[PDB]
């Protein structure tokens, strides 16, 4: 077939032709694609998305995270510091973003309500967003204990929501945090946990989020859950849960929406 | 050999007697040595084994191959804890599944076939008679051994390979061992040279129709001549049908294609950084894309259709494979008696008033008739009317008189029947004139005689009716009745008898001479004593009424149905073991020989020039017969086929007609076999179609054949012809449809694989698209009417013309398949952006978004994502390609109704099947999308309306395009345009 006339039964001077008119067809084609996306993306909207249909409720993350097989396992030692020097270092470093100079593009808020901006009266064309810092964090922001209660057997647990734009968790009340056994010990007691801030809530005037392009400086609110009789040399299931009217962690296909569910095992 | 040799030298060969037979102990003793007299059954397939030939196949061997390359796939991912590894699995089982129920399906109509044509196969034990040690009684024929002497008589089936010792008025019926369509006179007088034109042996399958005969078992079960030709087409081996190498061709397309993309994107994940095990696994998951899975259905189903129809015109296909080939086919090897002819004898022409004329000889009486408004006719038709002994069987109203069964001579029954049609009541016409004499037709008169009465009570008149051969009533008949009157022979009437009668006997026809006599009362008043043994009547000066000559005469459809083969280019060859002035004429009454051609012996007696003195290429026909053929080598054989277009091969054995049907196969044609004897059984199995008549065919013949014609109807070839080239064009049509979608399910994984994009289209959604939603569409383009006058067209080239080619396949994959994934990849990334993934954030995502530990991915504005609802989005994205392929679908099954003309001229709505497949694939779409939890079973999510918009610009850009290129086509035909852009 391959012949110094014939090249695959066509000619060199047919080839240069059919070639070219598949050249010119996918120019054509590509062109026709780069137009339909730049339209598209003219038509999109820079502060808001256009739908959430998958963003009904907020996912729910911890710090720190560690996965073990079917997801998230936490599990050290309190008579080896080598086991809990990783997670002590994880949450430094989730915290480093909490630091007042990390904190500069924020402003204080003492609201309590939502943060309603229909301009945009920030620097930059920007709205406005509230501080968080890693101080309303007491015991469990990292000083003075840099163990975030590890070293004692009383672990602290950042529980963050995640931001949707314009999403209202309801303000007859701060959406709370509550963590809980799943299967509770049947030799013990329920779990004792102590939160930060004060009732483990998120304020309100941190909502609404408006984006990245609005809100270039926004900070999740953090609520740091210090567990206080988790038994050693055994373990748990906790179950950290957002208590919120327009939150819902009852979607048997996302375990992560509404809550947050991790193994625990402190050995001594 | 036995023909050629005395009873001196036999008699001591078999160690058996003339008269007194062979011993019983000695023919006991014998039927140990060789087996019972019964032919070997043939070697039987069973039905595990036929059910595994239809899992065979080019296609599904590609299938079995992809299903392995998964399952490697599948162990390779497994041994690396991959997630994604139960779309092997998936894809696999597909794969098989698809396979196996085609099988089911093939072996299924296999088995009906044979049903239906084992259905009208008959079974019935048979007897013998011999005279062993004297004792003459009978005995079972498979108990016959070689040397036994036997005896026949009228109606009995001969029960082996005989030497004829003695024979009193025998004949037998050779027309399914031989072609000989005239019963043959058995004589133990050693005629010709070969045992199968002897007069001396009678071969195992035939009929003694009249007479007695005695005769040696000279072969017995396999070594007879029936056996022979039965090992013969044993030896002969089943090619592949034409649609079966095409399928192999398109395979070989399809396995280069995917090695080529696979061993292009190995490199390109290579280079990409990907290891070297992850890059062949992407070769791997390429090959296997490249295989459609629902291809084989889609051919299987259309063929199955095909064959459906042609069951409709009652031909049965035993392959569904065979529904092409007709339509593939440029030669047509037919045999002549029984299948072209009727395989009877009928009254065909008649000379009486100085006229020939022509009698309707089809068995529906669809034909003209001669002039019957004379005295002459009426004379003749009273002369053969009173001179016949035979007669209809009692109980006969509903059969017409062609088909009716008389007992009586083969001519007898010829002329009761052409009586029967013509005066109408002949038997009540000939009791109405009582005989009172007789004499039959023996030897040495060589005429059958009988005086009768006239059915008026006022005329005491005796008349005498004679009947016998042309040239010994001539030497009687001093008169010849000429428009009622009574004319003297002057030798001007027998000049034109002569002639009359030479032209009869070349138009291959057999003539019978009929004649009257009125005695008179005063020398023969009533109550005469006739005496037969006396000559008391006068045998001498009588009116000679007319000539009446019968044929074995072609069948009604069989004329037109040849015009309209050659028609289409198809080229038809009579093969025959008939002689060659029948073979010739019959050629010449169906269209074989057109009118106007000659042979080299017909210019040489026009030109009164020697046959050695004629150009060989002036001769349009050709007859070689058979000891011709055997001097022949393969070069003078082609060389006589490709110099003579209209070819008759006459006096052809069966292994002559293999030979002549193996020549034109290797000269590069697809030859079409129609034959109903024995004797065309090996020439039907190396046929690459084989046709038997399904009522007169012989059950060896019906074996070998691959269409079996139920009502023998020879247009049922035409028909067939048509709907093979119909199936060829409307599969090339569905082939396109099939292979278009094929892109757009492969380019999502390369961009996937190579730009790291969260998944676009899914393996479930895939199979979907492959198994539930296309394959209606694609089916109903097997409904799809010619575009052109099919029939005028030639036979397409084997070589040249494939089922599908570079035009077909670039097009469907290159440049509809492309329009077709840029369609999916707008509506993805449309989709994509407005859930808040702009198609930047979009390109290298997959590790992040795949990622089961990361559960606040940050999109386009910012807002964090769980694992599950990147999922669902997921989801949502081949929600969308999948809806984009099937609008852009709708717009390629649109488009592949026609290849040349235009949508707006075969029209829009015409193929109601079609119609009715778009609105389905359209439901199906719309239930999966919506149907509460597809999400969790198949991964189908609730799209909103404008994701089912934005493909739409992209089907109508596929509609027009295709248009304005058919155009085209049209308006420049032999252009560049032409070369290139169409398929
Ligand atoms: C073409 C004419 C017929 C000729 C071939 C006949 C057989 C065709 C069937 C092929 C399928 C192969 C057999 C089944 C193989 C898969 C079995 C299976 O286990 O599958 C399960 C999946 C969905 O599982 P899940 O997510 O619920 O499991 C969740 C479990 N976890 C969590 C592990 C994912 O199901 C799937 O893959 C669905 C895959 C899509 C294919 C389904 C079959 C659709 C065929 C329709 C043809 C209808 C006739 C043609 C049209 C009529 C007009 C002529
Ligand atoms: C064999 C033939 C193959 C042909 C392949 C396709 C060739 C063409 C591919 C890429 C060319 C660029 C097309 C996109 C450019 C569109 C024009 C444009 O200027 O748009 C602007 C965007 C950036 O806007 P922004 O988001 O920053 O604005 C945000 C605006 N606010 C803030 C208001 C929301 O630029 C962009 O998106 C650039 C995006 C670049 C990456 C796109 C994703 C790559 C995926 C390709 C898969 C395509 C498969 C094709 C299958 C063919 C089979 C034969
Ligand atoms: C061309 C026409 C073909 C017609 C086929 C024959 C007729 C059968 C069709 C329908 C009969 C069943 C109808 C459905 C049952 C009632 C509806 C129901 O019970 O809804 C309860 C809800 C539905 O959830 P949702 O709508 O909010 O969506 C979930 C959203 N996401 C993302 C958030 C999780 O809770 C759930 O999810 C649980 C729902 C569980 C699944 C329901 C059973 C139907 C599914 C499969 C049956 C077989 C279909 C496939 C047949 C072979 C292939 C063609
Ligand atoms: C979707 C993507 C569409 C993108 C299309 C870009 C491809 C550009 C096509 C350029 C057409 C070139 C053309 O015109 O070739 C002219 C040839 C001349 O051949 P000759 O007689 O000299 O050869 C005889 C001499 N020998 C035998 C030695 C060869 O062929 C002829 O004139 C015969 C008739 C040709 C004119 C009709 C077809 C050409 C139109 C092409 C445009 C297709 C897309 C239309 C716009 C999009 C709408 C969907
Ligand atoms: C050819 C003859 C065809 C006859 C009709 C075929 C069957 C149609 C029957 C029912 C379909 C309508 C009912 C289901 C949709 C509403 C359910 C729903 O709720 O869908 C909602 C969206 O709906 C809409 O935007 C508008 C509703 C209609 C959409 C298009 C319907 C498809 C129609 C196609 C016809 C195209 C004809 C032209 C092309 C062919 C030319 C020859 C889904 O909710 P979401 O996405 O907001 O949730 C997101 C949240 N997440 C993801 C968590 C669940
Ligand atoms: C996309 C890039 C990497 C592909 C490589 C460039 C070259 C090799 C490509 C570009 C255009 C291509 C040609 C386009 C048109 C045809 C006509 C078709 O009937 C056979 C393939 C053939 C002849 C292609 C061969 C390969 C080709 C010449
Ligand atoms: C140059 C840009 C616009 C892209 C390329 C356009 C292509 C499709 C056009 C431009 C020039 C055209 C060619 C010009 C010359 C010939 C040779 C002639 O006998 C047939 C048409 C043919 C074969 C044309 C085919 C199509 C063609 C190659
Ligand atoms: C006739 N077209 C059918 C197909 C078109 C496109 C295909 O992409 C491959 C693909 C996947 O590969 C998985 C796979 C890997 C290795 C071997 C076989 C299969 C997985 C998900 C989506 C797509 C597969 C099948
Ligand atoms: C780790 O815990 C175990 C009990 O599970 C304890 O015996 C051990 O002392 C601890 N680590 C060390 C090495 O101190
Ligand atoms: C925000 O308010 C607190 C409490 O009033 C104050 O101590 C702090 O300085 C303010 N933010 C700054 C400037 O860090
Ligand atoms: C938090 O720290 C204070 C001292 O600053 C201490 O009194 C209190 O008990 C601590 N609470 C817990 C449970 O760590
Ligand atoms: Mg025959």
């Amino acid at each position: 077939n391959p012949d110094t006339g014939q090249m695959l039964g066509r000619t060199l001077s047919r080839w240069v032709w059919i070639s070219l008119y598949y050249v010119a067809f996918y120019v054509v084609m590509s062109g026709i694609f780069a137009l339909c996306i730049y339209v598209l993306m003219r038509t999109i909207d820079p502060y808001t998305p256009d739908y959430q249909d998958q963003l009904k409720s907020p996912g729910v993350t911890l710090r720190p995270d560690v996965y073990g097989e079917k997801g998230l396992d936490i599990s050290y030692n309190v008579s080896d510091s080598t086991t809990w020097a990783g997670l002590a270092h994880t949450l430094h470093r989730f915290l480093a973003g909490y630091s007042p100079a990390a904190q500069e593009g924020s402003i204080n808020c003492t609201s309590e309500k939502y943060f309603f901006q229909e301009s945009f009266l920030a620097p930059n064309h920007t709205k406005f967003s509230c501080k968080f810092t890693a101080d309303m964090l007491q015991n469990c922001s990292g000083r003075p204990d840099p163990t975030f209660g590890f070293a004692e057997g009383k672990p602290c647990f950042i529980i963050k929501m995640n931001r949707i734009v314009k999403f209202l968790p309801g303000n007859s009340t701060a959406p709370r945090v509550d963590c809980a056994f799943l299967d509770q010990p049947r030799d013990g007691p329920p779990l004792q946990v102590e939160y930060f801030p004060a009732n483990g809530t998120y304020s309100l005037h941190y909502f609404p989020y408006y984006g990245k392009k609005a809100q270039p400086h926004y900070s999740n609110p953090l609520v740091a859950a210090k567990l206080l009789n988790v038994p050693r040399n055994r373990d748990v299931v906790i179950v950290c849960k957002i208590l919120a009217e327009h939150v819902s962690f009852d979607n048997p296909h996302d375990p992560y929406e509404g809550k947050v569910e991790f193994k625990l095992k402190i050995q001594k | 050999n036995d023909h050629q040799l005395s009873v001196a030298e036999l008699e001591q060969k078999y160690q058996t007697s003339a008269t007194k037979g062979l011993s019983a102990s000695l023919a006991a003793e014998l039927l140990l040595r060789d087996g019972p007299n019964a032919l070997r059954p043939p070697r039987g397939t069973p039905e595990y084994v036929k059910f595994a030939r239809q899992l065979a196949g080019g296609l599904q061997c590609l299938m079995w191959v992809a299903a392995a390359i998964c399952l490697i796939a599948f162990a390779i991912q497994a041994s690396e804890g991959d997630l994604t590894t139960d779309d092997n699995l998936y894809l696999a089982l597909a794969l098989i599944a698809v396979v196996v129920v085609t099988g089911c399906f093939g072996y299924y109509q296999e088995f009906k076939s044979t049903n239906i044509i084992a259905s009208f196969k008959n079974l019935v034990p048979q007897q013998a008679t011999v005279i062993r040690d004297g004792d003459k009684f009978q005995i079972n024929a498979d108990q016959l051994v070689v040397g036994d002497l036997v005896e026949m008589k009228g109606g009995d089936r001969v029960p082996a390979d005989i030497r004829i010792l003695q024979a009193q008025g025998c004949k037998v019926d050779n027309s399914s061992l031989t072609g000989e369509s005239e019963p043959q006179t058995r004589s133990p007088e050693c005629t010709h040279e070969s045992p199968l034109e002897t007069r001396n042996i009678a071969f195992f399958s035939t009929m003694c129709l009249e007479g007695t005969a005695q005769g040696l078992v000279v072969n017995t079960g396999d070594r007879t001549i029936i056996g022979r030709i039965a090992s013969l087409a044993s030896g002969v081996e089943n090619e592949k049908t034409p649609i079966a190498i095409e399928i192999e061709h398109f395979v070989d397309i399809i396995a280069g294609l995917a090695i080529l993309f696979g061993a292009t994107f190995f490199i390109v994940a290579m280079c990409i950084g990907y290891t070297f095990l992850r890059a062949m696994v992407f070769f791997m998951a390429i090959v296997v894309a490249y295989v459609p899975e629902g291809l084989l259905a889609t051919v299987t189903v259309c063929l199955s259709l095909t064959a459906k129809r042609l069951a409709s015109k009652n031909c049965v296909v035993k392959n569904l494979e065979a529904v092409e080939t007709l339509g593939s086919t440029s030669v047509i090897c037919s045999d002549k008696t029984g299948t072209l002819t009727q395989n009877r004898m009928t009254v065909s022409h008649l000379w009486f008033d100085n006229h020939i004329h022509s009698a309707d000889t089809t068995e529906d009486q669809s034909g003209q008739t001669f002039d019957q408004s004379s005295e002459t006719w009426r004379a003749l038709c009273r002369v053969l009317t009173l001179c016949n002994r035979a007669a209809f069987k009692s109980g006969q109203d509903a059969v017409p008189v062609p088909k009716r069964i008389v007992i009586g001579d083969a001519s007898e029954t010829a002329l009761l029947k052409f009586s029967e049609l013509t005066l109408g009541n002949a038997m009540g016409y000939r009791e109405r004139f009582p005989k009172v004499c007789e004499i039959p037709f023996n030897s040495t008169n060589k005429f059958q005689l009988s005086i009768h009465t006239l059915e008026d009570p006022r005329d005491p008149r005796h008349v005498l009716v004679m009947k016998g051969a042309p040239e010994r009533v001539l030497e009687r008949c001093s008169s010849i009745l000429i428009k009622g009157q009574e004319l003297p022979l002057d030798e001007q009437w027998r000049e034109a008898f002569q002639t009359a009668y030479l032209s009869l006997g070349g138009l291959g026809e057999r003539v019978l001479g009929f004649c009257q006599l009125y005695l008179s009362e005063k020398d023969y008043p009533p109550g005469y004593a006739f005496d037969v043994e006396a000559m008391n009547f006068p045998t001498s000066g009588l009116c000679f009424a007319g000539l009446v000559s019968m044929i074995d005469p072609p069948r009604a459809t069989v004329p037109d149905a040849v015009l309209k083969c050659r028609t289409a280019g198809i080229r038809v060859i009579m093969v025959t073991g008939d002689h060659p002035i029948t073979a010739k004429a019959i050629a010449a009454s169906v269209g074989i020989i057109s009118e106007g051609s000659e042979t080299v012996e017909d210019i040489a007696a026009r030109l009164r020039v020697p046959v050695d003195q004629v150009n060989r290429k002036d001769a349009r026909a050709c007859v070689i017969n058979g000891m011709q053929l055997k001097d022949m080598d393969p070069s003078e054989l082609v060389e006589a086929l490709r110099t003579h277009p209209e070819m008759v091969f006459a006096r052809t054995s069966p292994q002559q007609k293999l030979v002549i049907v193996e020549s034109c196969q290797r000269l590069g044609a697809i030859v079409a076999v129609t034959g109903d004897g024995v004797n065309d059984s090996p020439a039907l199995k190396k046929a690459d179609i084989g046709v038997a008549m399904g009522i007169a065919g012989s059950d060896a013949a019906k074996n070998a054949a691959d269409m079996i014609l139920l009502d023998d109807n020879f247009a049922s070839i035409v028909t067939g012809v048509e709907q093979g080239r119909l199936i060829f064009d409307n599969l090339k049509k569905s082939i396109a449809y099939t292979l278009t979608k094929n892109i757009p399910e492969l380019t999502p994984y390369l961009i996937y694989i190579t730009v790291s994009v969260p998944l676009p289209l899914g393996c479930i959604t895939i199979l979907f698209i492959e198994l539930c939603t296309d394959i209606f569409p694609s089916v109903s383009l097997a409904y799809e009417k010619a575009e052109s006058d099919i029939m005028h067209l030639r036979p397409r080239n084997p070589k040249r013309d494939r089922l599908v080619n570079e035009p077909l396949a670039a097009y469907s994959y290159f440049q509809i398949g492309a329009i077709q994934s840029f369609a999916g990849f707008t509506d993805y990334f449309t989709a994509m952006a407005q859930e808040g993934w702009f198609p930047l954030l979009c390109v290298g995502l997959r590790p992040q978004w795949e990622n089961h530990h990361l559960q606040d991915l940050q999109d386009s504005y910012g807002q964090e994502w769980t694992f599950g609802q990147r999922l669902y989005q997921q989801y949502t994205c081949y929600t969308v390609f999948f809806i984009s392929i099937e609008m852009c679908q709708i717009a390629d099954v649109l488009i592949r109704k026609t290849r040349r003309l235009s949508a707006f001229q075969q029209g829009f709505f015409r193929n109601r099947i079609l119609v009715i497949a778009i609105v389905f694939q359209v439901c199906i779409g719309c239930f999966l999308c919506y149907c509460p939890g597809m999400p969790n079973i198949f991964n189908f999510m609730p799209i909103r309306f404008q994701w089912w918009l934005v493909p739409m610009p992209f089907s109508l850009l596929i509609f027009v395009y295709d248009e304005i290129r058919k155009l085209g086509v049209r308006c420049c035909p032999g252009s560049w345009w032409d070369q290139e852009l169409y398929y």
